[PDB]
RNA sequence: CUUGAGUCUCGUAGAGGGGGGUAGAAUUCCAGGUGUAGCGGUGAAAUGCGUAGAGAUCUGGAGGAAUACCGGUGGCGAAGGCGGCCCCCUGGACGAAGACUGACGCUCAGGUGCGAAAGCGUGGGGAGCAAACAGGAUUAGAUACCCUGGUAGUCCACGCCGUAAACGAUGUCGACUUGGAGGUUGUGCCGGCGUGGCUUCCGGAGCUAACGCGUUAAGUCGACCGCCUGGGGAGUACGGCCGCAAGGUUAAAACUCAAAUGAAUUGACGGGGGCCCGCACAAGCGGUGGAGCAUGUGGUUUAAUUCGAUGCAACGCGA
């Protein structure tokens, strides 16, 4: 329905998955998509390509808002960081800023124990 | 390299001169390794102390992305 | 091999129309080294198709090859005991090799009376995307596309 | 790290300046070190091993330069 | 008597200790906004969470625990240990040139004090993590490794416990015996020349079974203390002491063996590594395993089914 013309797209790049949430300047979400929600599970869901497809699908999913410019929040270690950005840029969005938003405890809480794989 | 505080013989690094501490903090906000600057050890300790003080007084950010 | 010291081999040009493509194709169709019977079956089939089409033998056969020539196949690859189909590229010569092979086999398992007739109407429907061979081009293409997300190591 | 896609900026080189800022900022470094708990003794062991192998490498290549290979 | 030992004055460095305050990042939980079919997790999965609206993103709030960067074979402490920032109380170390005492010293059985983590008692706290436990897988089984959860505990105060590969597996003090490259912190003379404290690495003589150690000795000496006397039984039993308990400490015997042990050497092996080869993989093409038959084998049968070969490297083998 409504039009914003300016957005901020949040990328949650984990090792298992990649989530692309498009909001507006005040943090109210416009739309989103995920690698797992796009025909990939397990191995492929954790690939740069699935992340890319999720970014373009989320672009399509916010078509009805006329967004042109996007700040970029990349969050997390996963490989889905850059592929999703190039998908959002090639999709026809004018990228303006790129900020890494990964949480860094300045100590913090005890992480889980090492896996003895 | 060339540790500066010994060049000018400063006694204490004085958290107040932020423009001085501006050069020994990363623009993300982090203290820069003494190896990278060539500051001397005693002076790098004074540096860390004064940077954390000026952080407590909110004259320098703890991070780039508060 | 572990060496890569394989030079290329010479292959005879065909008598009827001077096509090494037909010599390769007949070497695929051949069994037990009965080369004369293979070349004869094949010239028969290609003249049957040069009449049921009118284009030419060379050209009806190229039209059957292109419509069946695939451009990307998958390559098995083991990662964590799991076996990954990774879509690799193909050099042109492997493309036409695969085309000719799939075409000969999909003709072999057909149900006409003779074999030259099977290959003739096979290459015809191959040229019209109704044969098992263009179907295998399709299977290899969608196999590459599905696992295309592995277009890297 | 924040990245300004400047005026007239080609998007790919601003992408690469982003890559540089994340790589020299230490972001994947921190996430992969902080993913799991480390015994204090374990990381003392690892830092000591890093430094000793580095100084041993220094002095190895120090004794190397004064020899002819063939 | 003053060099051993110690006192006084100026200075310097440090996560040394005890008590209080305060800050930022982050996790979890709560209230609400947007927003929509997933999320999460794994080698792959499932358990689990989500249309009762999850995850994601935003605003606000509560709470606990640790203090990224600095950060460093950097520092301090008897050892155990000690790390955001600020304040209060407090121990020690070292340096410079003096003034003072006058052997006041070293070591230490018995004794006393301190003493990681786990554990225990009382009373708080509880975010994250996580023995026990529960489920999901894996597996022949899987009381595990992996996943999803999760309680004591981990945090605080007081008291107890007194043990660790509490290690440099190297007792303390003092003296002496070539070097080299560094770190850290004083200080004298003018980036250069001196002299100290602590400290990392290499290495000489020498020592060592060797490995190695080597002015920070495992070199050359002296003082004193602790400890060892083949392996197992056994740091166990009994008794004493200590402890709320868990247990700690002191500490045997019978009996059994001819070894058990250390260092280094040549091989071999490794689900260690590096580099190469081979119809060994891949690529292909044709076979075998199914049927009828030939032949050999095994085994059953027989008086005999002669004897021998019988993983690869015996089985159309001696023939
Ligand atoms: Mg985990
Ligand atoms: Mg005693
Ligand atoms: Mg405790
Ligand atoms: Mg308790
Ligand atoms: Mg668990
Ligand atoms: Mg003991
Ligand atoms: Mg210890
Ligand atoms: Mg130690
Ligand atoms: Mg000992
Ligand atoms: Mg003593
Ligand atoms: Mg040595
Ligand atoms: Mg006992
Ligand atoms: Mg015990
Ligand atoms: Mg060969
Ligand atoms: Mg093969
Ligand atoms: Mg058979
Ligand atoms: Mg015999
Ligand atoms: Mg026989
Ligand atoms: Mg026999
Ligand atoms: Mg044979």
């Amino acid at each position: 329905r409504k039009q914003v013309s300016d957005g901020v797209a949040h990328i949650h790049a984990s090792f298992n998955n990649t989530i692309v949430t498009i909001t507006d300047r005040q943090g109210n979400a416009l739309g989103w998509a995920t690698a797992g929600g796009s025909g990939f599970r397990g191995s492929r869901k954790s690939t740069p390509f699935a992340a890319q497809v999720a970014a373009e699908r989320c672009a399509d999913a916010v078509k009805e808002y006329g967004i042109k410019n996007l700040e970029v929040m990349v969050k997390g270690p996963g490989p889905g960081r850059e592929s999703t950005i190039r998908a959002l840029n090639a999709a026809g969005f004018r990228i303006t800023n790129i900020t890494d938003v990964t949480p860094i405890p300045h100590x913090g809480c005890r992480p889980p124990k090492k896996r003895r794989v | 390299k060339f540790c500066r505080f010994t060049a000018e013989g400063v006694q204490e690094i004085d958290y107040k001169d932020i423009a001085t501490l501006k050069n020994y903090i990363t623009e993300s906000g982090k203290i820069v390794p003494s190896r990278i600057t060539g500051t001397r050890a005693k002076y790098q300790r004074q540096l860390a102390r004064a940077i954390k003080r000026a952080r407590y007084l909110s004259l320098l950010p703890y991070t780039d992305r508060h | 091999p572990r060496r890569r010291v394989i030079g290329q081999r010479k292959i005879l040009p065909d008598p009827k129309f001077g096509s090494e493509l037909l010599a390769k194709f007949v070497n695929i169709l051949m069994v037990d080294g009965k080369k004369s019977t293979a070349e004869s079956i094949v010239y028969s089939a290609l003249e049957t198709l040069a009449q049921r089409s009118g284009k030419s033998e060379l050209e009806a056969f190229e039209v059957a090859l292109e419509n069946v020539r695939p451009t990307v196949e998958v390559k098995s690859r083991r990662v964590g005991g799991s076996t990954y189909q990774v879509p690799v590229e193909v050099r042109p010569v492997r493309r036409n090799a695969l085309a000719m092979r799939w075409i000969v086999e999909a003709a072999r398992k057909r149900g006409d009376k003779s074999m030259a007739l099977r290959l003739a109407n096979e290459l015809s429907d191959a040229a019209e995307n109704k044969g098992t061979a263009v179907k295998k081009r399709e299977d290899v293409h969608r196999m590459a596309e599905a696992n295309k997300a592995f277009a890297h190591y | 790290p924040v990245i300004k896609v400047r005026e007239n900026e080609p998007f790919d080189v601003a992408l690469r300046r982003f890559k540089r800022s994340c790589e020299k900022a230490g972001v994947l470094a921190e996430v992969r070190r902080r993913e799991f708990y480390e015994k204090p003794t374990t990381e003392r062991k690892r830092a000591k091993a890093s430094a000793v192998k580095r100084h041993a490498k220094k002095l190895a290549r120090e004794n190397a330069r004064r020899t002819r290979l063939y």
